[PDB]
Formats: structure tokens, C-alpha cells, sequence
């Protein structure tokens, strides 16, 4: 961080889950390996994606927590109170204009062509094809009646 | 005629308020205006995108040069500024943020304060002095700013006042507008004061889709002379427009050299028809960025994909052009879309000069 | 400011109001079983207290 | 790891045009959503003074095992549970499409019912080991507002009041009560393990 | 130790009204209590006069932040 | 313990001919609380593990630390320059001075920068003063009688000179008071006949300081020592704790300029932008109400009360904001200040007192 | 003393915030820090000389 | 057992503690409207006294 302003520690939300951290005043450290066989091995071994599946439980870590498990259901969400959940192309376009990854192809859309939010994540879905089908924390019979 | 409808107005003290009167007069003789006044100023804009009257909106809040009141390192003369509260840094921020009406750098103020009194005095605006430049025919700012107090005895000796120039970007002291308004018009409203709608904006269309093209922006800025309101404000509009042209014939220098290596500006070509371009400038803003988007956007309705980013922790602008054109056509459309931003604001200067009058 | 605090040193210094238990009664709590303690005070705050325990 | 970013600037960017927020308002009940709450609570408290007055009576006679008093408390601490119902009023109030905090629950990104029934409609019973509030205050009254041998279950920890509608005195002094074990069990989270 | 200079969250220049905003508002007060002692004058009771009027007068907007920080800010020269 | 209390008026007027509930003595429920609890405004619509957070917190907040503070030497005291009334002010605030600012709250994600108990403030609200004040450390150098001396050593006669530290900034032995110290720079001379050893003092840290005042006073075996206080100049930045009466406590995680915060249709601008999410399991809804209060408080003129147990009514409370000018919700239409595009929902502003806690990241 | 009846005491208005100034006059004749400085006073006039005399 | 010597003191002293649960119960005795209800152990036994000395379960 090149803002000499900027004193702190700074990392993603869904990384607190390997440090069971938070943002209240938590401090962390950090040691840069300056050996070669101290730097191949914090490389090669102890990289964080290595703990993305848990030793204790054997199942996954990280995700979306507050903010992109309340947005991906609006995202995702058939309906908003305007009517339909979908964006024009321009939109739809700066939905990805900040995920770093290879923007989508957008050719086979006109400025009014309207995209539906599921359409607008199997954009980015595509990369690493999956199969999945459960019900969503959304569908509560409690709240059902 | 993009813009028209213009609406000025001073924010005027009410001398009918029995209150405000006595204390004006005791405090300061003041039965007249202030000699610098807020003034608000409502402009509807009508044909352009929300990308150039909001970025005209965010230069006239905190991107255009602007001018405060500092002091040179040394000025606070901690032998005669016998005072203990007033410590430098809360006399300091106090100046910085006084609002001015300069017309040139040249000046320089003290403030030569003594309290030789049983009470603590109070230090006012009026109590600094020009010391240097040419003699003010008319106030830079208002007489009424509390700088300070003293306690009995002390003193407040500050020297080198100076006018220092910068960006309310970098420093909030420089900003200029306040935000007063901000719609579109060519978007109905529900009514919101019913309990149905309250949870909701207000406007009938979501702004995932809507593409508004009439708009109403107000701003207030906060010290103009009263005999030339009219003259401060087209002058405040004016260096918007311009600063924002300057800015975008900056990008306009880099496409031209596509040819030559350059690091501001990368070309790939993804596919045997496809070409990406990668503009990064350093220390640009949204403005620039959502201008260049919407305008590329808007020149190319089929481009695959236009895109930016001001990452707050990197301190630049990166844009991302993919297009299914060759090298020399994609350029030829970027500057296409350049002239139309640089076309669209200087006949907004245009108009400027045509309405205030 | 209210005041009450000591100066010892160049620096303050407050003394913290304790919890103490109270005198002259008898307080029951449980080889030995039970234990009744009491600290008597022969009258007046500064005496000294003479303990006895009944096991 | 790196989908996981990439679905969140999805995420946060769409909401950084639909906007997201939680007021006062998402927090409180019809007029006509509060008189059924109020109606819930007074047959959670008619049906543990029915149990009283079997006290009253002698009525009371516990299984092969139980003692009275703990058959006495086993009857009121299931006499004063919130029925499934409660969420009638609170749903009735709210909309789900645009309610902050019903989505925010709802979805699994924070908070649970029994802290959105706590806020809107009624805290109930405070347990503290399983166990209701007992008497500490000089043989067999609670606190000092409550007289000894009190059969009310207010003077138990049974809350009436929701947060929003503000407790009084002694159901936050049961509260205050209830959240310090919470903080001192914590404590014994680092040192026992 | 004074009011701000311009307003913590806008920029308005709120603090050229101060001086006199200072003033007035005694005064104002003053009307409203009926000339008691500077100690029977109930802190909470000087607090709940409605000084929309008088921040009008003085030519402030309706904002929010302004009024806040004009209205709450505490002044030094009382409490020393 | 031979008492039968009714806990408030109400409660005795409910029993006022009960003759099956006789009390010895009526309460004033306020009175169950300490000074620093009462700080809080509607401290019974919180859940109360927050209030007890808040005692904590209330107490680590900056401030005006004492009227004197000119005329004290302390070791890491914080003076904050602006103070302000709260718009709820409680019963507290006849007894303490209030130690915080009413800032202007936004309760929305914005762009995930104050998720986990963070917020994003205001760098326009920062660069005024808020939260901005000044801190002190002081140091203690002595002698001894007739073999240490105070005076700016000289590398020839004297051994031992700490390596590759600045010595030129002593004048008679001292720094003088208004100069930049700097890491490595040598704030007190020192020379100890035995030819001579420096021991010397060095300033050992990370944010160099200014020499506010030095003194040469007289310890208690009447010998010269020498004083030294520190001043550093603090403004509210990138690590620094803030928190709410309620007990909700934050790091400063962004700060944006003013034309990338978010503002209302009339213009209205955050100076701190809260995660909604940082509400649901604190169930600290004394917050809440305290907004929606406050909010009306700032368009009429005036200061209310809002200590804890008094009666109250959301319901009236919101009705309160209509009446006002404003939404029931207390919400507005607000519009995104990088891209200029409007919300597809009412946001939830307005006044919250915020405190800034003396967690300085510049420290740790 | 004899008080006077308690069926003829108009309190029907008393409002909670009424109530406050019972809290106003408890910490006002307490005084915030009250004891700490009565203690200290006691041990100045009636503490020290007696432990120093009556003790040793 | 109870209500003998482990609580007699306190049975007979409880008419008259101001901090005992009063009930809306008519008294045979001195024909008063109140009487004092106390339960005492862990069967939980509920006596009613009033200041006359009455006592139920015969006492
Ligand atoms: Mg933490
Ligand atoms: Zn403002
Ligand atoms: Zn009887």
C-alpha cells in the first residue's frame, strides 16, 4: 500500500475465517521469508489455499459473509420491487469491470437488451463448471405460512 | 443549447429577526450584508448523460483549483504566542478553513493579537492585516470568523499568512461546491410519504436500466462577492468545463501514440479479430474513468466489453477496452469518443457564457 | 475537577475503595466439614481485629 | 479462492446500485400486529398462573423421581415458551422484498429469529443453566421489587417487553443478569481449554 | 473549543454565522425563560427551545449537519 | 432486605389500591445505573451486554482530558480539539462533559469496505478537525551530583556516542521547544565525567514529534533533571477506534474524498458509512432510535433527553420525522458519489454521537 | 411527627421525567466523588491523632 | 420434617414481614380480607397466616 497514510494490516473479508479475526481492533503479524528454502516452502506449503478445506472438519472455510451473501441474494434475486431483477448491458457489464478476472463478451448485446442476474453469475460460473442443487437458506418453512 | 434555467441565490442574513439584528449590531456594527455570501446555484441540464453533469458536479465539489489561507512553516511565533490553548494546529485548521474570494496569490496577512484586558477576547477575522501584496479594494473574506480566544495577558502573534493553491481532493480546505441537489427530471417519482413506497427510492424506473438524459443539479458555493455574484459563478462554471477538457486531451495524447511503446497504454490482439486495450492513469478519478466509459460506450453501442477501475488503495485509473475491430479502427473510435466529450463540454462553456448573464 | 486523589512522586495516584467483608458477624462456609469464621473489632474502625474460627 | 473473490465483486457491485440498509422502522410493529402479541402473552401468562393456583391447591404432584419444587418449575419454564405463532405479527408487519433486517436474517448473512422476535415482539423466559431466576435476594425473593414467594412468573425472568419497546428495571436487571454468564463463560473459553 | 469554522460534514461555512448565532441564542433564551437565575434555569429546560427560526434568520439551509454542529457544539469559553 | 420496592412510580400507581402488594419504598429505575451507563441514550432498548460494552468503551473515549492539560507534563493524554452535546443527551451529560461529535451516520453497504465492525468515514470530515486533537508523552532525564552534566557532547572527548544518531539539535544540553524530532535524533545531552561515556537519549519512535515544553526543575533531593514533553499531532485516521454510546465499536477502514461519498437528493453526505449488518446480532437498538430521534431534533433546533427507562415510543418517534418534513422510516433517496447513479432504495441517515477511542494504530 | 393523610396527596401527574429530579437531588447533596474526601477528613480530624495517641 | 422448627420463627413472624406475598383470601379468625402465603420446602407447602395468629393445617 503506497498511501503513506495506510498503517494497517489490510485484507479480505472472507480471509478472518482461517484466523477466526475481525475488524473490532484485532492485531496480526507478519514476517516477509528473506531465505530462499524459507520462501519456496511458505510458497509451495503454506499457502491459504491450503487451508481452504478444514483439518479439524474436512469441509470448506471461506465464502461470502454479510455483504455478499445478502448481495449474491439480491443478485440472484427473481424479483425486485420494480418488477424483474435485470440490467441494461451497460450495467451488467460494470457488474465484472472489478472481479480482475477475463471480462465476459458482451457483443451479442444492444444497449437496451435487459440481463437477468442468474444470467449475469452463469457468466462467471462457466469458468469452473459445477453441478449443484439444494434449497437456498432463502426457502425457511418457518416463514412459509 | 444543453444546458438552460439557471437559478441563483444568495443566502441572505434576515435583519427582520430582532435577535439577529441586536446581536449583529453589538458584535460587529453590522446592519448591512456580509460582504462575501453563500450562493446557491441550480442548473438544468438537458441531451447528456449523467457521466458528464456528475462529473462536472464532483470538479466543482473537490477537483478544481481552489484557494486557501495557510501559514508558512515558521509563521506561528512561538516566542509572543504567550497564549497555552491556542496551540498552532487548532489556530491553523481554523485559518484553513475560512473561505476565500482571491484574485492573486501576491497576498499576505498577520494576525497580531493582545489581550492586555481582566477578560478573556475574543479573536475575529477582522483582527488580520494585510501585510503584503497589493491593498484589497474589497474583503477576501468575512470579518466574523471566531479564530480564537485569548486568557488575560497572552498574545497571538502569527505572521505569514499566505494563499496557498490546491485541489479539495488532496485537502478538504480546497474544496469549493457543497451539494445542495441532485435529480433527474425525465424520470417520474412514486409519492414516498406513503408507507407502500417508503423503503424505496422514490423513482419508477431502477437504475439498472434507466438512462436519464434530463437532469437538475444544485450547488451552493460558499463566498462570493455580492456586487458580482453573477460574474463569480459563470467564472466557477467555466474552469469546470475546462479542467475537465484539459484532463481528457491528457488520455487524448496517449492514443495518438499507439504506435511507440508506451506504459499508459497496452494493446493486445486476443484473437486473429479481437483487440484489447488497457489505458492506466495515475491519480485519475471516477470522473475521467465513467466520462471515457460512457462515452466509448455510447460510440460503440456492440463493443464486448468497456470497463474501469479506481481501486482506492492503488491511486489510478485503469480502463479496459475489448472490441472486435483491428488496432487502428479501435483507436480511431477512442478518439472519436474523445471528441465527443471535449465537443459536449465546451458547448456546455459555451452556454455557460450564453445564460448567466 | 472534584479533586480526591494523591500526588506522590510527581504522579497521581488514587487509592481503590476495597470490598471488604464485614466485621463482627459470623460468616458459615463449608477432615473439617464446615468452617465459621469471625473477625471482631473491638469498636471503631482502626482497631485491631482479632479472628476466631469455630471448625 | 479465486471464484470466491470473484463472485463477491459480482455481489458488491450489484449492490452498489440496488442499495442496502437497515432503519428503525424495519424494527417495529403494526398497531394491529401489537395487539396480537400481547394477546399471545397473556395466554403464556394465563397458562402459568393456571399452574399457581394448582399450587394453590396442593395440586401439584409430581412423577416417581421429582421432587414439587422441581415439577412446579419444570411446568412453568414449558408454560412460558413463545409459540410458533409469534412470527404471525412479526411477518404480518414486515415486507420480506424490502426489509432490511428480515433479509439480512433471512438469508443467512446475520442474525437468527429469536433475535428478530427479541426485538420486535417479546423476550420471554430468561434461562440462565436451563433454569429460571433463583431466588438469591434473602430466601425466596429474587430481587428486591419482588415480595417473598412471589408466584408471578415477571418475578422469574419472564420479559414481556420486546427491545424496541424498551424493558423496565428489574426485566433489565434479569437481562443484565442473563448476559453476565454469557460474558464469563467466554472468559473460561481461553483458560479451560 | 468553539464552533467549527464550516460545517464537520459538508463544508458549509457555518462558523460566519457563529459569533452571532452565539449571542442571539441567549438572548433568545432569555425571552423564553422570564429572567431567573443563571442556576434555576434548568440546563434541559434551555435546550428544548426551538431555535429553527433564529438558524433561518441567520441565513443557514435546512441541512441536517449544519444545524447539528451549530446547534451541539460546545464552546470553550463557558466551561473554563 | 426488609424492604418491598416498587420499581417505579408507574409500577405504584398501577397498585395504588392493592392491598394484596404493599410497598415500603418506591425506585427511580434510572438508579439501577452508573454515570457511565447513563451515558447511554434508550439503554433499555439495547441488549444489555452492549451497555455493559459500553461502559468500557465510554471511558476510553477522547476528550477534553483535563482543563489544565497546558500545564501538565502527561505520558500518552489525548486532547480533543471539538466537542459536542449530543442531540439525545441523558441525565449523564448535567455531570460529565460530553467527549464526542454527532456525526452524520449512513447505514448502507458501500462497496465492502465496512464489513466486521469497520466503517468508512469522511477524508473531508477527517481533514476538518473531526475527531482531530493533540498528543502528549513526557520524559524524565536526571542526573548525578557532580558526574553527570547536561551539554552537547563533543565526539572527541567523549566515548561511547550512539551510532549514527543526529547530535546537532541540542542547544545548551536541549532541543529547543518548537523543532521537529525525528527517529534517531538526540533529545537530551549528557555527559558523565569518569575521559567521558555518553549517556545520551535518543527518540525511539516511528512518528516523529515536536518538543511542546522543556523545563530544568528540581527533584525531591533538590538536583536538576531534565523534562521534556512530546506533542504529536493527531488526526483521525486508518486504524484509529471509533464507537457509538450504544457500545458499537469500529476500525476506520476507508476513507473516501467528498465527491465519493454517497449523498442524499438535498445533499446530505455521511460522515461515517456503517455496515446494516453490524445491528442484527448486537440487537443495539438504542442506535437506531437515537438516529430517528436525532434526526428530528436537528431540524427543529433542539436537545432531548433520552435517558434510559424513561417512556418511550418508536411508533410516535417515527411519526415525529413525518411531521418534520421527512419519511416515516427516517430514509431518503440517495445517490452513489462515484458513478452519479441513484439507489434503488431509501438509505437510512442521519445524526449519531460517535466517539473516538484512545486505540491509536500509530501506537501499536 | 405526625404526618399528614396519605389519602389526600395529589401525585396523579407525577411524569417519570419528574422522577429524574429525585436522581438530581440524590447526586447533587452526594456529590459524584462524596465519601472519598469525607473519609479523608475524618482521618485528618478524629482518625490520625486518636490511632496515634490511644494505640501505641 | 418442616413447618415445626425449621421455619416456626419465620411462620410466626410472617404476618407481620412487610415483604411477604399477600392474597385477596377472606380469614376465618378475625374476618380480614388479606391473608400472608408463604411456601416453605421443596414440596413446595403453601400456609396461610394472618396477624390474628391464624394458621391453616391446623396451626
Ligand atoms: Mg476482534
Ligand atoms: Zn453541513
Ligand atoms: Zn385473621
Amino acid at each position: 500500500l503506497e498511501n503513506p497514510k495506510i498503517s494497517t494490516f489490510q485484507m479480505n473479508v472472507s480471509a478472518c475465517a482461517w484466523y477466526n479475526a475481525d475488524f473490532d481492533g484485532d492485531q496480526m503479524n507478519l514476517w516477509v521469508p528473506w531465505s530462499v528454502m524459507s520462501r519456496v516452502e511458505a510458497e509451495l506449503l503454506c499457502s491459504v489455499r491450503n487451508w481452504f478445506i478444514s483439518t479439524k472438519s474436512s469441509g470448506p472455510v471461506n465464502g461470502q459473509v454479510q455483504d455478499s451473501t445478502v448481495g449474491s441474494f439480491l443478485l440472484t434475486r427473481t424479483n425486485t420491487p420494480m418488477g424483474k431483477n435485470v440490467m441494461n448491458k451497460l450495467h451488467a457489464m460494470g457488474l465484472f469491470q472489478t472481479t480482475q478476472t477475463d471480462p465476459p463478451c458482451f457483443a451479442n448485446y444492444s444497449p437496451t437488451d435487459l440481463l437477468d442476474g442468474k444470467s449475469v453469475v452463469s457468466m462467471l460460473l462457466r469458468q469452473t463448471p459445477i453441478n449443484y442443487q439444494r434449497a437456498p437458506t432463502w426457502y425457511s418453512e418457518v416463514y412459509a405460512p | 443549447k444543453i444546458f438552460q434555467n439557471v437559478e441563483i441565490k444568495p443566502f441572505l442574513i434576515d435583519f427582520s429577526n430582532l435577535f439577529i439584528k441586536n446581536a449583529a449590531k453589538k458584535l460587529f456594527q453590522l446592519e448591512e450584508q456580509l460582504p462575501l455570501v453563500p450562493v446557491n446555484v441550480v442548473m438544468d441540464f438537458k441531451g447528456i448523460s449523467r457521466a458528464a453533469v456528475h462529473g462536472l458536479s464532483r470538479v466543482l465539489q473537490d477537483e478544481i483549483p481552489n484557494y486557501m489561507l495557510d501559514i508558512k512553516p515558521g509563521g506561528y511565533k512561538i516566542e509572543d504566542s504567550t497564549d497555552l490553548f491556542m496551540t498552532e494546529q487548532f489556530i491553523r485548521n481554523r485559518i484553513n478553513f475560512i473561505p476565500i474570494y482571491a484574485k492573486n496569490e501576491t497576498l499576505v496577512f498577520a494576525l497580531r493579537s493582545l489581550n492586555n484586558s481582566c477578560e478573556v477576547k475574543t479573536i475575529y477575522s477582522r483582527d488580520l492585516i494585510q501585510v503584503a501584496g497589493p491593498k484589497l479594494k474589497y474583503p477576501i473574506f468575512n470579518p466574523t470568523f471566531e479564530i480564537g480566544f485569548l486568557q488575560p495577558g497572552k498574545s497571538l502573534i502569527i505572521e505569514d499568512i499566505y494563499i496557498k493553491k490546491g485541489i479539495g481532493r488532496k485537502h478538504a480546505a480546497f474544496n469549493l461546491a457543497v451539494k445542495t441537489h441532485f435529480s433527474h427530471l425525465d424520470i417520474e417519482q412514486y409519492p414516498t410519504d406513503k408507507k407502500e413506497y417508503m423503503a424505496l427510492s422514490g423513482y419508477k424506473q431502477s437504475s439498472m436500466t434507466s438512462d436519464p438524459r434530463h437532469h437538475r443539479l444544485g450547488l451552493c458555493f460558499p463566498a462570493v462577492p455580492l456586487p458580482h455574484i453573477n460574474q463569480a459563478v459563470r467564472t466557477y462554471l467555466k474552469n469546470a468545463c475546462r479542467i475537465i477538457i484539459g484532463r481528457i486531451q491528457s488520455i487524448q495524447k496517449i492514443y495518438e501514440n499507439f504506435e511507440e511503446p508506451q506504459p499508459e497504454l497496452v494493446l493486445f490482439s486476443m484473437d486473429e479479430e479481437k483487440t484489447k486495450a488497457i489505458i492506466t492513469i495515475k491519480d485519475e478519478t471516477h470522473t475521467i474513468g465513467n466520462l471515457l466509459k460512457t462515452y466509448i460506450y455510447e460510440m460503440i453501442p456492440d463493443i464486448s466489453f468497456v470497463g474501469y477501475q479506481c481501486v482506492p488503495h492503488k491511486q489510478e485509473m485503469v480502463l479496459t477496452i475489448i472490441h472486435k475491430a483491428s488496432q487502428e479502427d479501435l483507436i480511431t473510435l477512442l478518439e472519436k469518443s474523445i471528441q465527443n466529450i471535449i465537443q459536449t463540454f465546451q458547448i456546455l462553456e459555451k452556454n455557460v457564457d450564453e445564460l448567466i448573464a | 475537577e472534584p479533586g480526591g486523589y494523591f500526588i506522590a512522586r510527581g504522579g497521581e495516584w488514587v487509592v481503590d475503595l476495597l470490598e471488604n467483608i464485614r466485621f463482627n458477624t459470623l460468616h458459615i462456609h463449608y477432615n473439617e466439614i464446615i468452617r465459621g469464621e469471625f473477625i471482631s473489632q473491638p469498636g471503631g474502625a482502626f482497631e485491631n481485629s482479632s479472628q476466631i474460627i469455630i471448625r | 479462492l479465486k471464484m470466491i473473490f470473484a463472485t463477491q465483486q459480482l455481489a458488491l457491485n450489484y449492490v452498489r446500485n440496488a442499495g442496502f440498509t437497515v432503519s428503525t422502522a424495519d424494527m417495529l410493529l403494526t398497531p394491529e400486529a401489537h395487539q396480537e402479541v400481547q394477546e399471545i402473552i397473556n395466554e403464556l401468562l394465563l397458562e402459568s398462573e393456571e399452574i399457581n393456583n394448582r399450587l394453590l391447591h396442593g395440586d401439584i404432584m409430581p412423577p416417581i423421581g421429582l421432587t414439587t419444587h422441581d415439577f412446579y418449575e419444570k411446568l412453568q419454564l414449558n408454560a412460558l415458551k413463545f409459540p410458533d405463532r409469534i412470527l404471525k405479527p412479526i411477518m404480518n408487519s414486515i415486507n420480506p422484498e424490502t426489509n432490511g433486517l428480515f433479509q439480512m436474517v433471512a438469508t443467512g448473512a446475520k442474525g437468527s429469529n429469536p433475535n428478530m422476535i427479541h426485538i420486535m415482539a417479546g423476550i420471554g423466559q430468561i434461562e440462565i443453566n436451563t433454569q429460571r431466576i433463583q431466588p438469591q435476594f434473602s430466601f425466596g425473593r429474587t430481587l428486591v421489587y419482588y415480595p417473598r414467594f412471589a408466584l408471578e412468573a415477571q418475578a422469574y425472568g419472564f420479559i414481556c417487553n420486546s427491545y424496541i419497546a424498551g424493558l423496565t428495571s428489574p426485566e433489565f436487571i434479569f437481562g443484565e443478569m442473563n448476559g453476565r454468564f454469557d460474558l464469563i463463560n467466554k472468559a473460561l473459553s481461553t483458560s479451560s481449554t | 473549543m468553539l464552533i467549527p469554522v464550516v460545517c464537520f460534514t459538508c463544508g458549509f461555512p457555518i462558523g460566519t454565522y457563529a459569533a452571532i448565532f452565539d449571542k442571539a441564542r441567549t438572548e433568545y433564551i432569555k425571552t423564553k425563560m422570564g429572567g431567573t437565575l443563571p442556576q434555576n434555569i434548568p440546563l434541559d429546560a434551555s435546550l428544548q427551545i426551538e431555535l429553527k427560526d433564529l438558524i433561518t434568520a441567520l441565513g443557514i439551509p435546512m441541512r441536517v449537519c449544519c444545524r447539528t454542529h451549530l446547534i451541539t457544539t460546545l464552546d470553550y469559553r463557558k466551561y473554563y | 432486605e426488609n424492604c418491598l420496592v416498587a420499581f417505579s412510580i408507574i409500577e405504584l400507581r398501577k397498585h395504588k389500591h392493592d392491598v394484596t402488594r404493599r410497598f415500603t419504598h418506591v425506585d427511580v429505575p434510572q438508579a439501577i445505573l452508573g454515570l457511565a451507563a447513563l451515558v447511554s441514550p434508550y439503554a433499555n432498548c439495547t441488549q444489555p451486554a452492549r451497555v455493559t460494552y459500553e461502559t468500557n468503551q465510554g471511558r476510553q473515549t477522547g476528550g477534553w482530558y483535563c482543563f489544565s492539560w497546558p500545564y501538565r507534563v502527561d505520558m500518552n493524554r489525548f486532547f480533543q480539539f471539538y466537542n459536542e452535546m449530543p442531540l439525545v443527551k441523558t441525565i449523564a451529560h448535567n455531570y460529565v462533559i460530553p467527549n464526542g461529535l454527532n456525526t452524520i451516520v449512513a447505514y448502507m453497504i458501500y462497496g465492502g469496505y465496512n464489513q466486521e465492525d469497520s466503517v468508512i468515514v469522511s477524508q473531508s470530515f477527517i481533514d476538518r478537525g473531526g475527531f482531530a486533537g493533540t498528543f502528549y508523552r513526557e520524559e524524565k532525564v536526571e542526573l548525578e551530583s557532580d558526574i553527570e552534566s547536561f551539554g552537547k557532547p563533543d565526539p572527541l572527548i567523549t566515548k561511547n556516542l550512539k551510532p549514527g544518531a543526529n547530535y546537532e539539535k541540542l542547544v545548551d544540553g536541549f532541543v529547543p521547544v518548537g523543532t521537529v524530532v525525528k527517529k534517531g535524533d538526540i533529545i537530551i545531552g549528557k555527559v558523565a565525567k569518569i575521559k567521558y561515556i555518553d549517556r545520551s537519549v535518543m527518540y525511539g519512535f516511528d512518528e516523529p514529534a515536536v518538543v511542546d515544553a522543556v523545563m530544568r526543575p528540581h527533584g525531591p533531593n533538590d538536583e536538576i533533571f531534565g523534562l521534556m514533553r512530546l506533542r504529536y499531532e493527531r488526526n483521525l485516521n486508518i486504524g484509529d477506534k471509533m464507537s457509538s454510546r450504544s457500545g458499537n465499536k469500529g476500525i476506520a477502514a476507508l476513507a473516501l474524498p467528498t465527491s465519493d461519498m454517497p449523498f442524499t437528493e438535498d445533499g446530505l453526505q455521511p460522515d461515517l458509512i456503517v455496515n446494516p449488518h453490524s445491528h442484527p446480532s448486537r440487537m443495539t437498538n438504542g442506535q437506531m432510535i437515537e438516529t430517528t430521534v436525532g434526526l428530528a431534533n436537528a431540524l427543529q433546533g433542539v436537545v432531548t433527553d433520552g435517558t434510559a427507562f424513561l417512556p418511550i415510543n418508536v411508533q410516535l418517534l417515527s411519526e415525529r420525522l413525518a411531521q418534520e418534513g421527512l419519511r416515516f422510516n427516517g430514509c431518503q433517496k440517495m445517490f452513489n458519489g462515484q458513478t452519479g447513479e441513484y439507489f434503488d432504495a431509501a438509505i437510512f441517515i442521519g445524526p449519531t454521537y460517535h466517539q473516538r477511542l484512545q486505540k491509536f494504530v500509530l501506537d501499536d | 411527627i405526625t404526618y399528614g393523610p396519605i389519602e389526600t396527596v395529589d401525585n396523579e401527574e407525577l411524569t417519570e421525567a419528574d422522577m429524574l429530579s429525585f436522581i438530581s437531588a440524590a447526586v447533587n447533596s452526594t456529590g459524584l466523588i462524596g465519601y472519598n474526601i469525607k473519609s479523608f477528613d475524618d482521618l485528618m480530624d478524629n482518625g490520625i491523632p486518636q490511632i496515634v495517641k490511644q494505640m501505641f | 420434617g418442616e413447618m415445626e422448627d425449621k421455619y416456626k420463627i419465620f411462620i410466626k413472624n410472617a404476618p407481620f414481614d412487610p415483604t411477604n406475598c399477600q392474597i385477596k383470601k377472606d380469614c376465618p379468625n378475625c374476618h380480614l380480607d388479606y391473608l400472608t402465603q408463604i411456601c416453605i420446602g421443596s414440596q413446595k407447602i403453601i400456609i396461610l397466616v394472618c396477624r390474628c395468629g391464624y394458621m391453616s393445617n391446623r396451626g
